RNA sequence: GUAGCGGCGAGCGAAACGGGAAGAGCCCAAACCAACAAGCUUGUUGGGGUUGUAGGACUCCGAUAUGGUAGUCUGUUAGUAUAGUUGAAGGAUUUGGAAAAUUCCGCUAAAGAGGGUGAAAGCCCCGUAGACGAAAUGCUGACAACACCUAGGAGGAUCCUGAGUACGGCGGAACACGAGAAAUUCCGUCGGAAUCCGCGGGGACCAUCCCGCAAGGCUAAAUACUCCCUAGUGACCGAUAGUGAACCAGUACCGUGAGGGAAAGGUGAAAAGCACCCCGGAAGGGGAGUGAAAUAGAUCCUGAAACCGUGUGCCUACAACAAGUCAAAGCUCGUUAAUGAGUGAUGGCGUGCCUUUUGUAGAAUGAACCGGCGAGUUACGAUUGCAUGCGAGGUUAAGUCGAAGAGACGGAGCCGCAGCGAAAGCGAGUCUGAAUAGGGCGAAUGAGUAUGUAGUCGUAGACCCGAAACCAUGUGAUCUA
RNA sequence: AUAUCCGGGAGUCAGACUGCGAGUGAUAAGAUCCGUAGUCGAAAGGGAAACAGCCCAGACCACCAGCUAAGGUCCCAAAAU
RNA sequence: AGGUGUAGUGGUAGGAGAGCGUUCUAAGGGCGUUGAAGGUCGAUCGUGAGGACGGCUGGAGCGCUUAGAAGUGAGAAUGCC
RNA sequence: GGUGAAAUUUUAGUACCUGUGAAGAUGCAGGUUACCCGCGACAGGACGGAAAGACCCCAUGGAGCUUUACUGUAGUUUGAU
């Protein structure tokens, strides 16, 4: 569809034009789900491990003999019903990635795009350009555009300074136009990208 | 993760002690046997709400059946005149009568004999 | 969507069933094993297709056959499947390939009479059944053997 | 580890195009003298793996 | 999990092609030549030569170039590791013992990672982003030096091209392949070739064809692993956990020895760790102090339960009681204020819990009590239900780039779209059969596939605990024979 | 108002007594083994003094309401001395 | 959204369904020296697992909502400490 | 007066007779006896404690032993090479 389009300055020149197949397509909110469940699953190291009863040290001998002590009868000082015995199951290293059908991947980035727009969350500025990096300059942009919640502030390629300005900001997230997720455009309340970066995505998608 | 014990197993057996406050020694101290005291005061609990309706339908027939008697006639004459008499009042409130208000009493025993000759 | 607000689509996903985590879940103590025997213990059951002894159903039967190892097996096109190309259109396992239709062509590409074939063509394959090659030159086609 | 096809079931039955096993008969390799020719005769004809039996070695021919 | 192997059982189980990572090729022996030494050859040295569209020696001519390197403490140079330097921005107010909490206005950010600070700090400290730094010693990369390799073409008369070798018999073994019809590789034993018109392989064997050239050696990378070192990460543990060991742990302790192997963290912000007094021999208390708090006093945070005791509201010395429950006077109390609470004379009814059993109060089993710990899990596969995407199609794997991410690329491959037959093969049919018959299985009469999720199964210890035993290294004759 | 059929998941393969019909036994057994029905099993409640299997009867719950079943009505102990 | 009507609602092995609570993750929204968790007491709420609210103790952290992942629930093992 | 364990232990306000019942009950039924708490004594019962019966049977358990069981094999011996 057609987004308003602002200068770094704040003033609202004229709209442009969105392709409507990856901005104006019906959200498909099951989809979004499964990318983001996925994802954040990715993210998982699985890095977690417990000693069962062979790996713990020790534990070879039989405790006490079989029959005659009124004892119960036990294996190893290491089974599991004793007090530092092998943990029985427990974590073990794994991953938690899997990967949904490409068709699935890109219906949910198109989803979350298109819901930003439909909404009116997707302010697209003409170019955000800094002589030198400075966070006060680009906070000053973002009140320019009236942008006080979370936003995710996507970049062309190439833009080291108007990054460098933004990260900082504790609701700011930056991504260039060419690394962008589901989950990168889900949790921003509103996308700030310029327009390289939208046509850069639309090339892209 | 690990999710250790924590405190759910205490709050749990809390629970079943607090039922058993006023049992005799381990039964309200000793969380295995104040729970299995608490089980079988479920058990009775239950059969003894049946039990007690039973319990004062047998106390207002016997006390029925005594001013019945003082009235010249027995418990069993005297439902079976009410009933021909047509009058519905219950063992719980003829009982009443019989202790309360014996006037009353002789009043409904006249008409059940007034129905039992007729 | 919202991160704060996830929803899951109905009956897409299901809650674990734990067994003996106590009585009134259905699944305590015995843990749906029922009780005692072969089956109710750890790592307990006899393999697949044992009957206990019984003689099993596959020795019981006798083996039949061989494998050929110069076997053929080609990949069949049926004449609805060429309805999808044009008329005069030049039909080839590159083609076919490049459609989609026959992924993996294995000894070769042969042709069936199964539908109706309704546009003239000139198909190429290694095989043709007797009834496709009618159909095709019967609808002004033509066919040729690679 | 991939499950294994049990070799002996994959020598005697195939796979036919309902999902359905066709098998050989018993009683087919000698003391042909013991059975009357209806018998010999309808035993040479193929059969095919019975429900009951069915359940009992399917998953041994998942991959067959 | 195919072809196969297999008491054709249980099970075992390839390879080539295709797609990727990484890629690199080279030296000898012999002929022949030269030198030397020796007993015409017979050794040493150097040259020469290196292979299958056969190569080389040799004999002809013709160029002393051009390229390459898996060479060296050869220097020079740069980078880098091993110390570091620098590094923005806050004050009040309310509460408090203390402010970072709060309120008020500010500011800094290429730094809002994180830690510390008397509670929770972008702006107090250490840091962080960023910029910067090396006398010395390593390591790496270049550059230079030096060293070491690197000839084309035409001729075949002759010579060379790995012998006790190949191969064969016998006996074993390895090949997924258990002697099998058993090729290929190897070991022991015995026998034992050819050599370019030659030799080997193409799964017994022969012919033909094709592909190669054994019996000599060397060779980076892509692969495996991590005792250690540096910087980090975690829907990993948080002291019965996590290493056996957070603590002076492989210690104490046990054992002749091999060997077995523990327990045990927390005052407070700061010791400010209680001057002095009092009872006591001391221990220990009581004051007085310190402290926000000492019922935080070192057995020190919190401080459950079992268990032990003190006070006392109600009850109890004619009663046979799984001990409660229902009914109930009296007495004593006053709540999450509820047709309240505690106790309870007396009355009715009433044989615990669990396991295991046809059947257990059971005179069957298990539990002294309390607390903690303690049992269907994960991975890879099979299959079904549910769900989503796409749909006669569905889908990528390894890998490459990328945050240890998403994603992109990657179509090799896998499932499905056609079956029937042991098979040749035919094909909406096909097999059986002489059959246009009948019958079997199929089509008619279509839905699949990827992923998630759950149920179940398979391979794995596979829900947890338990044998007597078996095997293989070790340690013991300080007891005893 | 169920039947089949297709598929996912089981558990069960020690049964007991009672009535009836048989065998075995001595027309003994709370015996043994079948058939048949019931109950127990896996069923609490009422009756049979107590008493899984007998008789009556199937507890989702509340009531200090009523009617009945087996079995009962002199006292224990509800109801006809 | 609810209402009416009829019927049904004992249960072992076992199948199905739906939930309670525990720790952790993410997002959102919150509470804490004007006292978090934990402990303890109470005459509190829900059909159940269980949930609040007060007093006291305690001295730093912790709820709630939605979704996710689980070393997720103990009274019995002559269990271990 | 000082010092001070242990086996055992589901909680126990822990009688008798006859009966009942998994067929031998302190605990169930009916009846009988019995004020509350101990001390010194005795062992009839708690199928008392101790030991997951050793007899008996079973487990396609184990071990040691035997032989004209099966299959192997060290050794010995005979021949070929
Ligand atoms: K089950
Ligand atoms: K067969
Ligand atoms: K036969
Ligand atoms: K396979
Ligand atoms: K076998
Ligand atoms: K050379
Ligand atoms: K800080
Ligand atoms: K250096
Ligand atoms: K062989
Ligand atoms: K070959
Ligand atoms: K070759
Ligand atoms: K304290
Ligand atoms: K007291
Ligand atoms: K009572
Ligand atoms: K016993
Ligand atoms: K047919
Ligand atoms: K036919
Ligand atoms: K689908
Ligand atoms: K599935
Ligand atoms: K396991
Ligand atoms: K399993
Ligand atoms: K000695
Ligand atoms: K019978
Ligand atoms: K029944
Ligand atoms: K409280
Ligand atoms: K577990
Ligand atoms: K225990
Ligand atoms: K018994
Ligand atoms: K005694
Ligand atoms: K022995
Ligand atoms: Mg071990
Ligand atoms: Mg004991
Ligand atoms: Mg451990
Ligand atoms: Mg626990
Ligand atoms: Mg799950
Ligand atoms: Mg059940
Ligand atoms: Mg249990
Ligand atoms: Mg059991
Ligand atoms: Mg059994
Ligand atoms: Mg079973
Ligand atoms: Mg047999
Ligand atoms: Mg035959
Ligand atoms: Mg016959
Ligand atoms: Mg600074
Ligand atoms: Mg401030
Ligand atoms: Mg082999
Ligand atoms: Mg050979
Ligand atoms: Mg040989
Ligand atoms: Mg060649
Ligand atoms: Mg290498
Ligand atoms: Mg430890
Ligand atoms: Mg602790
Ligand atoms: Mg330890
Ligand atoms: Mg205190
Ligand atoms: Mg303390
Ligand atoms: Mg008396
Ligand atoms: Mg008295
Ligand atoms: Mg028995
Ligand atoms: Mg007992
Ligand atoms: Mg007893
Ligand atoms: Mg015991
Ligand atoms: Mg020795
Ligand atoms: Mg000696
Ligand atoms: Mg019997
Ligand atoms: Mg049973
Ligand atoms: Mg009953
Ligand atoms: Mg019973
Ligand atoms: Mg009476
Ligand atoms: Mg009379
Ligand atoms: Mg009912
Ligand atoms: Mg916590
Ligand atoms: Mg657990
Ligand atoms: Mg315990
Ligand atoms: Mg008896
Ligand atoms: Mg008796
Ligand atoms: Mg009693
Ligand atoms: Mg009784
Ligand atoms: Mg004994
Ligand atoms: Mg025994």
């Amino acid at each position: 569809p057609n987004v308003a389009l602002f200068k770094q300055d704040g003033t609202q020149n004229g709209e442009i034009t969105l392709n409507e197949e990856i901005f104006g397509i019906e959200p498909n909110e099951s989809v979004v789900y499964d990318a983001i469940i996925m994802q954040r699953a990715s993210l998982r190291q699985g890095t977690h491990a417990v000693k069962n009863r062979s790996a713990v040290r020790g534990g070879g001998r039989k405790p006490w003999r079989q029959k005659g002590t009124g004892r119960a009868r036990q294996g190893s000082i290491r089974s599991p019903q004793w007090r530092g015995g092998g943990v029985v199951f427990g974590p073990t290293p794994r991953s938690y990635s899997y990967k949904f059908p490409k068709k699935v991947r890109r219906l949910a980035m198109k989803s979350v795009l298109s819901d930003k727009v439909a909404e009116n969350n997707l302010v697209a500025v003409e170019g955000l350009s800094f002589d030198a990096p400075k966070t006060k300059e680009f906070k000053q942009v973002l009140a320019n555009l009236s942008i006080d919640t979370k936003v995710l502030v996507v970049l062309e390629n190439g833009n080291d300074f108007a990054a460098l300005s933004a990260r900082n900001l504790p609701n700011v997230s930056v991504v260039t136009s060419d690394n962008v997720s589901v989950l990168d455009v889900v949790s921003a309340n509103k996308v700030l990208a310029t327009q390289t970066a939208l046509t850069q995505i639309e090339e892209v998608l | 993760a690990r999710v250790k014990g924590g405190t759910v197993t205490r709050k749990r057996r809390k629970k079943v002690l607090k039922l058993a406050k006023g049992y005799y020694g381990s039964k309200h101290t000793l969380f295995k046997s104040a729970k299995e005291q608490v089980m079988n005061s479920y058990y009775y609990a239950f059969r003894d709400r049946r039990q007690k309706k039973r319990d004062f339908r047998k106390l207002w027939i016997a006390r029925i059946n005594a001013a019945a008697r003082m009235n010249g006639l027995s418990y069993s004459k005297l439902m079976h005149g009410l009933k021909l008499a047509e009058i519905d009042i219950n063992r719980k409130m003829l009982a009443d009568l019989a202790v309360n208000d014996a006037a009353a009493f002789t009043a409904l025993a006249e008409q059940a004999k007034d129905a039992l000759s007729k | 969507m919202k991160l704060h607000e996830l929803k899951p689509a109905e009956g897409s996903r299901q809650v674990r069933n734990r067994v003996g985590r106590g009585t009134s879940s259905g699944n305590g103590k015995t843990a749906g094993r029922g009780q005692k025997g072969q089956k109710a213990r750890s790592g307990g059951g006899v393999r697949l297709g044992f009957e206990g002894g019984q003689t099993p159903l596959f020795r019981r039967l006798p083996k039949r056959g061989f494998t050929n190892i110069n076997r053929k097996d080609y990949a069949v096109v049926n004449l609805d499947t060429l309805n999808r190309f044009e008329d005069g259109t030049e039909v080839t396992p590159v083609v076919l390939k490049e459609a989609g239709i026959v992924k993996n062509e294995k000894a070769g590409i042969k042709v069936l009479a199964d539908g109706e074939l309704t546009k003239k063509l000139t198909v190429k394959a290694a095989k043709f059944s007797k009834s496709a090659q009618e159909a095709i030159e019967a609808a002004g086609g033509s066919i040729e053997v690679i | 580890p991939k499950q294994k096809t049990h070799r002996g079931l994959a020598k005697r039955v195939k796979r036919t195009g309902g999902g359905g096993l066709k098998r050989g008969r018993a009683f087919t390799s000698h003391r042909f003298h013991g059975k009357t020719k209806k018998q010999r005769r309808q035993l040479r004809k193929a059969s095919m793996v019975a429900k009951g039996d069915y359940k009992r070695i399917r998953q041994q021919l998942a991959r067959m």
